[PDB]
């Protein structure tokens, strides 16, 4: 109860105790009063953050590949024409389609999973394969066949570590995969050319001369 | 058991008295008894369709008969298939439903049995009889053997969506020039 | 052309409109001196007009017979036309405000039915827990939808009074 | 100013406030942004 | 405290004696976890060993740039030096790197997860095993007397070579030249030429 909170003067409201990771309190909305509810959201925030990192790692680091003359990676804003005009490219909505429905055979099991944790374990499930889905008690955290190299199962508080690690990285790269949609939806340009021209001129080039943000209207 | 796969490490239990055995299972996938049952007839029945095909490609890669890539290509285009120069008047519907109607013969007949007998049978698959008399670590030089082939398997499809030449083409240009025909020269295994 | 009807960008009509607006303010402004307020009024009444009706052939509406705007309220004939502006986008707005407000109210009324006197906290409005409600009202879909499921947003019947039918 | 505060926390006063209010955000609003027919992002 | 007059030693770095260079430097108090000391402990054996072969290479390599030994292998730069031939292109050189370095570092952690596990090659020879990132690599044997003087001498190397290897990259990116032409270039004046007046390091100066 004593952790740092999200503001230091503020207690923690009564539905975030401290065992979640990455609890800093912070819930003003009171989104989380119900604890079903806030298992749901818990898993929610855990895929929103890993499906943020990756995705923030497939754009900083292409980009910045391209930066330095490795690879020459297309804007992250348009890579999706750019593959769309190839001479084999495969179309749009059979793509959208194959992809939803790998996503609908897999994600109905970790949806099963979130219901009761012990759900895909039960014998003859799948083909020898339903061992793997044991789970570790805790939703969105499956392990088994994921987690290869097992990290943090030696000292349960080793985990807990990375489970912090992990939170705040998705959080991390959630915030950032927010800037880069609201950056290029104001600037034409990508987040490292954002940031390159803010450090050209911090007070000349900003969110307060996109013409984007602050509206014409008003200035 | 012969071999702990690392050095050093710590041993699953249900890795001891199976042939082959290192101890090689990090992801636990065999830790309920029923998956390591069907696992090890899965591995084996692997490593001999695995040791027929390495075969089958050697035998038609250094004989002089074609790519084992090539072989379908002839199916279509007209008809007319190839081997050892016969002729086979069979066109892609006879001979996919021939084969079909074999393997689910063959699969079905065989799949019936006991566990043992499913994965290690007798009778007239071991005419010879020297099944009997230490097939321990015959099943072990069957397994690596296997495990072997897959590999080499596993290596031809790869190199043939990577250079796209043939196996035997692709050793003996490696062994000419060792240095720029590797692997890691060719823009689709090492980008960096 | 989604019912027949033209885009005002290119139909006659909303340009005739224009004009015939455009020209009578002008007749309005052929009285008064260039600089006096009432002349810089109608320049901003012009200016207004002329913005408004080059907004209106941007956004891309559709116009009639004449040049009137007409909107399409269909998800899907808007949608994949363009004109999801026109009834959906603002139909998600309004369903999020209005759930916003009700929410908010709802739940002042849960929270001072549980007091000594509910009858005094609805005409003597406790202001900061009206406003801590109001700001926690933003999140309404999720916590309305949390609730459903939990089954705590609706109350049984055999607690409820009908009449004797 | 206990008594003042709760005069007007009373549903007159609180409701002519809160429809002043929403009526001049409204209002500025319109005088911002005029015309406004659709919801064109 | 030794790294601080007038400064105490963070708690966890006071007990642990057996630590090489335990000078009580830990202001932000990284390691403060056992487990975390452990792999800062074993990154600063890696980084440290790296270092100074690295360090020792880009100075042996631009003495011999400077005074003129080897032939036009030795006779480029330490950044250009991939404009040699050499004898294999560099795919195959990355590719073999990784190969071995994966054997090596696999080996190097598995050692680490459980110290004294792998020291037993399948030849059957084994070595003696000693504390955790010091495993008796020791053929001609300088560990039989006071090792941990030795121990300290290597950290204290090792700690200078990571710092230069620091300062041959700043260096590199801020003047021109090999790190021993921007050493005499220092010595020429010495009181104008220092890392002040660069035009890339200080910004407020020279805009
Ligand atoms: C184990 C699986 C296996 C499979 C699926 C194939 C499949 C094929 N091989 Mg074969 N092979 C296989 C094993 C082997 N081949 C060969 C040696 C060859 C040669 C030399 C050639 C083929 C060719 C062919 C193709 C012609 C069709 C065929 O074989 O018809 C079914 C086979 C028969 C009707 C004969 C069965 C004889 C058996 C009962 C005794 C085909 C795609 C030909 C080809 O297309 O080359 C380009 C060809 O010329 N194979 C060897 C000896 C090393 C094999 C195993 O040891
Ligand atoms: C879930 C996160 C995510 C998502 C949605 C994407 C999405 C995309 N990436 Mg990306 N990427 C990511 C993470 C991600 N990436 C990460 C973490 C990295 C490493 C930092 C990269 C590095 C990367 C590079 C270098 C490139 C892309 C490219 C692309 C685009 C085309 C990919 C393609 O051709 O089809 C899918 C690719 C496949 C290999 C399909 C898999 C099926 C194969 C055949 C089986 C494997 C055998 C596409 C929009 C390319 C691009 O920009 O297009 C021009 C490209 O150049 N990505
Ligand atoms: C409020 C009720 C309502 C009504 C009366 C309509 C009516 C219509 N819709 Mg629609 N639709 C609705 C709700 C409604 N929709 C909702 C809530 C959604 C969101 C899920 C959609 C999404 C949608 C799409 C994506 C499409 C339509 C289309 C259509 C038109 C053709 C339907 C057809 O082909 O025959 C009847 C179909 C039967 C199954 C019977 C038609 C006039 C199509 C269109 O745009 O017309 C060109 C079109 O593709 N609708
Ligand atoms: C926030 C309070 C509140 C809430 C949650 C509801 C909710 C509901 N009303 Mg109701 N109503 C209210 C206030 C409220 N009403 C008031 C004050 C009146 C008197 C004018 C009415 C008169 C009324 C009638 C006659 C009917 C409903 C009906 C309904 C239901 C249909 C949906 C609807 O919006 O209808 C429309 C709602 C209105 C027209 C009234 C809205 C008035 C304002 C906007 C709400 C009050 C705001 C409140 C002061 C905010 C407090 C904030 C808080 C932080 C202090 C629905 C469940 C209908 C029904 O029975 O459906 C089956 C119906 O016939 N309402
Ligand atoms: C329910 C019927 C209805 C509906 C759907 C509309 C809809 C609309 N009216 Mg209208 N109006 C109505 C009744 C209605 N009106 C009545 C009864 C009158 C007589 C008093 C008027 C008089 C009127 C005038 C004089 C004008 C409009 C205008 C407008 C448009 C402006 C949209 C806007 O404000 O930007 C968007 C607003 C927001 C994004 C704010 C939403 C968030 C707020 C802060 C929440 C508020 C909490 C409560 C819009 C399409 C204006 C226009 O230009 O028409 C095109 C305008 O000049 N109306
Ligand atoms: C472990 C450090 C190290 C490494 C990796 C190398 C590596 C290399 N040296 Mg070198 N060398 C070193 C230390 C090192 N040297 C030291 C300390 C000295 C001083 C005694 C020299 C003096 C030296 C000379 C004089 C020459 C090399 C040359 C070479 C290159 C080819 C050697 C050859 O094929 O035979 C010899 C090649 C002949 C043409 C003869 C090669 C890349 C040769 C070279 O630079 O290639 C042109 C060369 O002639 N070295
Ligand atoms: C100036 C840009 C640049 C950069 C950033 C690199 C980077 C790298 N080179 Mg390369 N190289 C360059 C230019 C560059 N090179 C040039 C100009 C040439 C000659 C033309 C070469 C020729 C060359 C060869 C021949 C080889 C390399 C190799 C490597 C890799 C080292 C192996 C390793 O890190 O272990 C492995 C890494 C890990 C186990 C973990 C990944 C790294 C993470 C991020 C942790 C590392 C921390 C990080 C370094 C510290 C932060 C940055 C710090 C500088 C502030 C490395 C990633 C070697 C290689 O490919 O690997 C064997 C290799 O053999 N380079
Ligand atoms: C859903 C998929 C519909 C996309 C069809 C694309 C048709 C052409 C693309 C096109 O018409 O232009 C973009 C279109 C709206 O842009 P407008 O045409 O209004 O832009 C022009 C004016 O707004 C500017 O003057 O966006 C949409 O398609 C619908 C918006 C998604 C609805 C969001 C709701 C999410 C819930
Ligand atoms: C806490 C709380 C509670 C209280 O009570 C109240 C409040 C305040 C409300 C709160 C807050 C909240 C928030 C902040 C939220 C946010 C979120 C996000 C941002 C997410 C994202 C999330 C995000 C995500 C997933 C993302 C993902 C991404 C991706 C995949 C990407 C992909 C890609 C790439 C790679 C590149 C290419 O070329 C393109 C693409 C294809 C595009
Ligand atoms: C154990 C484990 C456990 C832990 O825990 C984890 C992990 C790591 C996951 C693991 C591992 C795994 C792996 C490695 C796997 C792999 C496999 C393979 C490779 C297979 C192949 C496999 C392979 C195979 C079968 C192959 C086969 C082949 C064939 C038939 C061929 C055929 C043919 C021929 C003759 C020739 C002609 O002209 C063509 C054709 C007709 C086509
Ligand atoms: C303690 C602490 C704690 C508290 O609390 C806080 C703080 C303050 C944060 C802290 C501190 C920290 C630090 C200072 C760190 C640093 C590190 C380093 C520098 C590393 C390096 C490290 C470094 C390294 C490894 C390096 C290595 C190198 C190398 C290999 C090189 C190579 C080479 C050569 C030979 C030659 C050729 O031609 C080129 C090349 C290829 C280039
Ligand atoms: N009762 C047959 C059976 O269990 N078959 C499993 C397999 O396909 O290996």
């Amino acid at each position: 109860a004593t952790r740092p909170l999200w503001q230091p003067g503020v207690e923690a409201p009564k539905h975030l105790d401290g065992t979640m990771p990455g609890d800093f309190g912070f819930d003003p909305l009171n989104l989380g009063v119900n604890k079903e509810a806030l298992n749901w959201y818990r898993n929610a925030e855990l895929q929103n953050g890993r499906w943020a990192m990756l995705g923030v790692a497939g754009i900083v680091i292409p980009a910045e590949l391209t930066r330095v003359g490795v690879l020459n990676v297309p804007e992250w804003a348009e890579a999706g024409k750019v593959y769309a005009e190839s001479e084999n490219a495969i179309p749009f909505a059979s793509l959208l389609m194959v992809q939803l429905f790998l996503f609908n055979f897999v994600e109905i099991k970790r949806w099963e999973d979130i219901k009761k944790p012990g759900s895909q374990a039960e014998p003859g499930s799948f083909l020898g394969f339903e061992s793997g889905f044991k789970g570790t008690g805790i939703s969105g955290y499956p392990g088994g066949a994921f987690n290869p190299f097992g990290l943090g199962n030696s000292s349960k508080e080793a985990m807990d570590d990375l489970k912090w690690r992990e939170i705040r990285n998705g959080r991390l790269a959630m915030v950032a995969f927010l800037g880069f949609l609201s950056q290029h939806a104001a600037t034409g340009k990508g987040p490292l050319d954002n940031l390159a021209d803010h450090l050209a001129d911090p007070w000349g080039a900003n969110f307060c001369s996109n013409g984007v943000s602050i509206p014409s209207a008003l200035g | 058991k012969a071999g702990n796969w690392l050095p050093g490490s710590e041993t699953p239990a249900y890795l001891e008295n199976l042939p082959a055995s290192y101890g090689f299972d990090p992801l636990g996938l065999a830790a309920e008894p029923a998956s390591l049952a069907r696992f090890r007839e899965s591995e084996v029945f692997h490593g001999r369709w695995a040791m027929l095909g390495a075969a089958g490609v050697l035998g038609v890669e250094v004989l002089g008969y074609g790519n084992w890539y090539d072989a379908p290509l002839p199916l279509v285009q007209g008809g007319q298939a190839t081997y050892f120069g016969a002729s086979v008047p069979f066109d892609l519907g006879t001979l996919a439903a021939i084969e079909f109607a074999a393997m689910a013969g063959a699969e079905s007949f065989r799949g019936a049995a006991e566990p043992e007998k499913r994965v290690y049978p007798g009778g007239a698959f071991d005419p010879m009889g020297m099944s009997k008399g230490n097939s321990k670590e015959l099943k072990t030089k069957e397994i690596k053997n296997g495990r072997l082939a897959m590999l080499a398997c596993l290596g031809f499809a790869a190199q043939h969506a990577a250079t796209g030449a043939s196996p035997l083409e692709a050793l003996a240009s490696h062994l000419a020039n060792p240095m720029a025909v590797n692997f890691a020269t060719n823009g689709v295994s090492l980008p960096l | 052309d989604v019912a027949g009807l033209t885009p005002c960008s290119e139909s006659k009509a909303f340009a005739k409109r224009k004009k015939n607006e455009v020209k009578a303010l002008n007749k309005r402004l052929k009285n008064y001196e260039a600089d006096s307020a009432p002349a810089l009024a109608l320049k901003a009444t012009i200016a207004r007009t002329e913005a408004r009706f080059d907004k209106y052939a941007k956004q891309g509406l559709l116009c009639g017979t004449d040049g009137l705007p007409h909107l399409i309220a269909d998800p899907g004939l808007a949608l994949r036309y363009g004109h999801a502006g026109d009834v959906f986008i603002p139909t998600i707005g309004f369903i999020y405000f209005a759930g916003w407000l009700g929410y908010a109210g709802s739940k002042y009324l849960q929270a001072v039915a549980a007091t000594a006197k509910p009858i005094e906290k609805e005409i003597i409005i406790d202001v900061p827990l009206a406003w801590k409600l109001l700001w926690e009202g933003f999140g309404w879909p999720l916590r309305a939808f949390a609730e459903y499921k939990n089954g705590s947003l609706m109350e049984d019947d055999a607690k409820i009074t009908v009449s004797p039918r | 100013m206990k008594d003042f505060t709760t005069y007007l926390s009373t549903a007159p006063v609180l409701t002519l406030l809160s429809v002043t209010v929403v009526a001049g955000l409204l209002i500025e609003i319109n005088r911002f942004f005029p015309d406004a027919l659709i919801a064109a992002f | 405290a030794g790294w601080d007059l007038s400064a105490e030693v963070p708690a966890h770095l006071a007990g642990r004696k057996d630590l090489a260079g335990n000078y009580g430097f830990d202001p932000l108090n990284l390691g403060k976890n056992p487990e975390a000391l452990k792999w800062y402990q074993q990154a600063e054996l890696q980084n440290g060993r790296w270092a100074m072969l690295g360090v020792a290479g880009i100075l042996v390599q631009e003495l011999l740039h400077s005074t003129g030994l080897g032939g036009k292998a030795a006779d480029v730069y330490w950044f250009d030096a991939g404009n040699n031939t050499f004898w294999a292109p560099k795919e195959t050189l990355i590719a073999i790197s990784f190969l071995m370095f994966n054997w090596a570092e696999l080996n190097r952690m598995q050692d680490y997860i459980k110290p004294g596990s792998n020291v037993t090659d399948p030849f059957g020879n084994k070595i003696k095993y000693v504390e955790l990132g010091y495993p008796g690599f020791d053929p001609l044997s300088f560990s039989k007397n006071n090792f941990d003087e030795w121990k300290l001498k290597e950290i204290k190397n090792a700690r200078l070579a990571m710092l230069a290897f620091l300062g041959i990259v700043a260096q590199h990116n801020a003047q021109p030249g090999s790190p021993l032409e921007q050493l005499g270039a220092h010595l020429a004046n010495p009181w104008k030429n220092h890392f002040i007046n660069n035009g890339v390091s200080p910004f407020l100066t020279d805009n």
